[PDB]
């Protein structure tokens, strides 16, 4: 009844969501090839036997990563018309994934996502997985955000980005596709849960002991979080809470939409042998500056809205005690406009480990979605980023021979300097 | 150093890159210049195998202050040096570096 | 899907791409014969870009064997891979252009070029979608750089929107193997500004060095240094081709290398080079594999980068690697050889990674670079062009094939402002 289609666009959306479908199909007994040895209606479909189809697009303008999910393990789960690819990809290059390379393929994508919308009864939103400094991760996300808005206008939207990271990349021409995704998408998107590989990186190292981790670790961890969110759709819980909790609870104003995301039990099994994992001790962790998934210091900036997502053997007690803790706390701070900003869900399903995975089996889990103008600072220095590349004009170029002009990038430059103005001035107190 | 004719070589070929500082020393470039020796002097008549453990470490100034041979040993012969042969052995080999660096400065003088 | 349409003119172009089909059959198990004998299903996955299937399942290079002369042609065909190629894709004359750029541009380059584009046509509308073209060659020879040159403004002004990119054999500091090397690399790199994507420039002394040095060849022969050359195109069309963590096309590359239209001269690299002595003492890590391409003595190219800033460098890695480790090296290279490094363009590095490594190794990389030190061989083709051009050295053969001092001054005069662009970026 309260279907919901996940939507997953380039390579990093692609991969993360082979993980979140793994996530799911082991969740819930499905086997991968869609058939098992109700909960299982919000994500997947089923038709006439057994088999469950996945409620869901993979779309890429490049065949590489979508012909190895069709020759995966999860060869025969999903829809074979559903695996939307093209044939060159965007390079790289906002322009090509938006209007040049985009514009071939979009049509194709929402065909589809109109087939899985009607085979739908009741339609809560979208999950767009894609990544911030790709080429089809930015223009075509953006792309088809603006076509869902023009198409599903109430529908929520909500967006999964790999934000890039204040150090480690691996574009150069980052920044440019960042800045155009955030004006474009911001102009037609509810609210983007943000993440870093960056901070992934350092919560492997420091918390799963893990030296040399893959995208497939981070992947396995991000999947974890959108099955915390999803928990509530998919399960029975004492405090149920839909998307339109998340886009209502996180967004005070309608482009400061940026929350981020945490997951405190993040441990080893050794590790989680020697510890007693109880409510305080995860939500304490989950307000830990060490353990963001983004790589911003929440200490530099001011808390506007929390949605805390316990899961498993779970008190609501305990999470009321835990929450008045963190309260107490003098340096976790908060807008003085929100004297409430706390949204709790609370959800009996403990959560899945994966066969293969480094996260140990634990009894109970909390995902902490945290509005905060600590973001501001990573917004600060992407533009600062773009700014240089764009005074010296490089790679300026590539962008307007391929259908965008120079007065798009001046604008979506105009556009980021208002959303810093927008941040400092909700982080100033009230007078 | 028990061979001597090696070390000889070895020593006349080190001499145009040691004299540079450690920052601008690379290991892979070095090994050029061990293999080179292994080629020339009696050394190479001589087991394959055992030739294919000796190589070179770059311990962490000049260039002369952070070259080192290290001969690694893994597997059942590993059970007689134990990780602290060769962490003694590396302890006496500096100081027969430097008693051979002093006297080819020596003959170079004379 | 990404069909790539190859061309190699010249001796130095024909050898170079004998080498380098030698090492694509390699990577994808094509038999001599042109049988598919490998093992894995990824190597058929994306035969296209490079090969076409024949009648009986039989593979066939999309490749144009275009010389001159007709000794390259036989020595080709007769030696092992010779029975690969297509028959029609021997395109030669008979007359050798000596070593004259304006013969092999003017007068015989004229019907060979028109034989060439016929059958380029026919291979470009075979392909189902063009990728784009790739150019071995060398420019200080006669046919080659001069027929490279043609063929290269033809394609390009059929196919402005395909990428075209060269892997071109620079005339050596030191020692010349040609008397007028000077006038056929300039007039060369004066018609590669304006119609190449990427222009790998390629010299044989570097080369040299690095297989005295590196792989402590004794006597290394030209097949040595074209399978080097070889290793650094798979490297590229492999991200290209195999399945990876982190894909890059040609285009992607181009995109992340070129900031201005004209600034795309690139030294090439390759991170596994080992003697065959050392091959039991070196660990092969990712940091062993950028600290070895980011060394000035691993680029194939006669110019130290220590004496410019890198524009962009551009490392496809090939094997199972953790991004995490491609990563943090990536950014100690850039933090420690901040100096080095252009300040206008922040992460001025590319990453692609690729699944497969080449054959016989665990992990590898290839190094591109695009940086200012490529100013120094283009100051040293101006000084010696310009003291042969004063005096009006050799002209008499290029003014007689057809050509005028105007476009030996239009040549110098687009050199000089390709290195004015470098020393100002």
């Amino acid at each position: 009844m309260r279907e919901c289609i996940s939507i997953h666009v380039g390579q990093a959306g692609v991969q993360i969501g082979n993980a979140c479908w793994e996530l799911y199909c082991l969740e819930h007994g499905i086997q991968p090839d869609g058939q098992m040895p109700d909960s299982f209606n919000t994500f997947f479909s089923e038709t006439g036997a057994g088999k469950h189809v996945p409620r869901a697009v993979f779309v890429d303008l490049e065949p590489t990563v979508i012909d190895e999910v069709r020759t995966g393990t999860y060869r025969q789960l999903f829809h074979p018309e559903q695996l939307i690819t093209g044939k060159e990809d965007a390079a790289n290059n906002y322009a090509r994934g938006h209007y040049t390379i985009g514009k071939e393929i979009i049509d194709l994508v929402l065909d589809r996502i109109r087939k899985l919308a009607d085979q739908c009864t009741g339609l809560q939103g979208f999950l767009v997985f894609h990544s911030f400094g790709g080429g089809t991760g930015s223009g075509f996300t953006s792309l088809l955000m603006e076509r869902l808005s023009v198409d599903y206008g109430k529908k929520s939207k909500l967006e999964f980005s790999i934000y890039p990271a204040p150090q480690v990349s691996t574009a150069v021409v980052e920044p440019y596709n960042s800045i155009l995704t955030t004006h474009t998408t911001l102009e037609h998107s509810d609210c983007a849960f943000m993440v870093d590989n960056e901070a992934i990186y350092d919560i492997c190292r420091r918390n799963l002991d893990i030296e040399r981790p893959t995208y497939t670790n981070l992947n396995r961890l991000i999947s974890q979080i959108v099955s915390s969110i999803t928990a509530s759709l998919r399960f029975d819980g004492a405090l149920n809470v839909d998307l339109t909790d998340f886009q209502t609870n996180l967004v005070p104003y309608p482009r400061i939409h940026f929350p981020l995301a945490t997951y405190a039990p993040v441990i080893s099994a050794e590790k989680a042998y020697h510890e007693q994992l109880s409510v305080a001790e995860i939500t304490n962790a989950c307000f830990e500056p060490a353990n963001q998934m983004v790589k911003c210091d929440p200490r530099h900036g001011k808390y506007m809205a929390c949605c805390l997502l316990y899961r498993g053997d779970v008190v609501p007690k305990d999470v009321n005690a835990a929450i008045a803790t963190i309260k107490t706390k003098r340096s976790i701070q908060f807008v003085d406009w929100c004297p409430t900003g706390f949204k709790v869900g609370i959800n009996y399903q403990p959560p899945t480990v994966v066969p293969g995975g480094d996260l140990a089996k634990v009894q109970r889990a909390v995902c902490m979605l945290s509005n905060t103008t600590a973001i501001a600072e990573a917004w600060a220095r992407l533009d600062h980023k773009f700014d240089l590349m764009y005074a010296k004009r490089a790679f300026v170029h590539w962008y307007v021979g391929e259908g965008m002009e120079e007065g798009e990038f001046s604008e979506a430059r105009e556009d980021m300097a208002a959303l810093e103005k927008d941040y400092e001035e909700v982080g100033v107190d009230s007078v | 150093l028990g061979q001597g004719d090696f070390i000889r070589h070895l020593m006349d070929l080190l001499k145009p890159e040691l004299v540079r500082p450690a920052t601008t020393l690379y290991q892979h470039n070095l090994t050029g210049i061990l293999e080179t020796a292994v080629r020339a002097t009696n050394a190479q008549f001589d087991s394959p195998e055992i030739l294919r453990r000796l190589d070179v470490r770059l311990l962490e100034d000049t260039g002369w202050d952070v070259f080192s041979l290290d001969y690694h040993v893994d597997g059942p012969i590993a059970t007689v040096f134990t990780r602290e042969c060769m962490s003694h052995y590396l302890r006496v080999f500096n100081f027969l570096w430097r008693a051979k660096r002093m006297e080819y400065i020596l003959t170079d003088i004379r | 899907m990404r069909e790539i349409v190859h061309i190699q003119a010249g001796q130095c172009g024909n050898q170079i791409g004998a080498k380098f089909w030698e090492v694509i059959s390699d990577e994808h198990g094509i038999d001599p014969s042109g049988n598919y004998v490998g093992d894995s299903d990824l190597q058929l996955e994306r035969i296209s870009v490079y090969y076409n299937e024949a009648s009986s399942h039989k593979y066939v290079p999309r490749a144009i064997l275009v010389d001159l002369e007709p000794g390259t042609m036989d020595s080709v065909r007769s030696g092992a891979f010779g029975h690969l190629f297509r028959p029609d894709n021997f395109i030669f004359g008979q007359s050798g252009a000596g070593n004259n750029w304006a013969k092999g541009h003017y007068t015989e380059g004229a019907e060979l070029v028109d034989s060439v584009l016929d059958v380029v046509r026919k291979e470009c509308e075979n392909c189902d979608c063009l990728q784009g073209f790739q150019l071995t060659h060398s420019l200080g020879g006669g046919t080659g750089s001069g027929m490279g040159t043609l063929l290269i403004s033809k394609v390009r002004e059929e196919y402005p929107d395909r990428i075209m990119n060269t892997f071109s054999v620079v005339p050596s500091p030191k020692v010349s193997d040609t008397v007028v090397e000077p006038y056929n690399a300039t007039l060369s790199i004066h018609q590669l500004v304006e119609n190449t994507d990427e222009t790998y420039c390629i010299d044989n002394e570097a080369l040299y060095d690095i297989c005295f040095r590196t792989l402590k060849l004794a006597t290394p022969t030209y097949g040595d240094l074209n399978h080097l050359v070889s290793a650094t195109m798979s490297g590229v069309t492999t991200s290209l081709r195999f399945p990876g963590q982190l894909n890059a096309d040609l285009r992607k590359l181009a995109v992340n290398m070129v900031p201005f239209p004209r600034l795309h001269f690139f030294m090439p690299g390759f991170a596994p080079l080992t003697a065959r002595g050392s091959q039991q003492y070196r660990a092969l890590t990712v940091p062993e594999l950028t600290q070895q391409m980011f060394d000035a003595k691993n680029m194939m190219a006669a110019c130290d980068p220590r004496h410019g800033r890198y524009l962009t460098v551009a490392t496809v890695f090939r094997g199972r690697m953790s991004m995490k480790e491609v990563d943090e090296q990536m950014l100690a290279i850039q933090s420690k050889n901040s100096s080095y490094f252009v300040e206008w363009i922040p992460n001025n590095v590319k990453v692609a990674v690729c699944d497969i490594p080449p054959r016989g190794l665990k992990m590898s990389s290839t190094f591109i670079g695009n940086s200012t030190a490529i100013q120094e061989l283009f100051k040293r083709i101006s000084e010696q062009f310009t003291a042969m051009f004063r005096r009006k050295a050799f002209l008499h053969w290029y003014t007689g094939e057809g050509m005028d001092e105007m476009e030996f001054t239009e040549a110098e005069s687009n050199m000089n402002d390709l290195v004015s662009e470098y020393q100002q970026y």
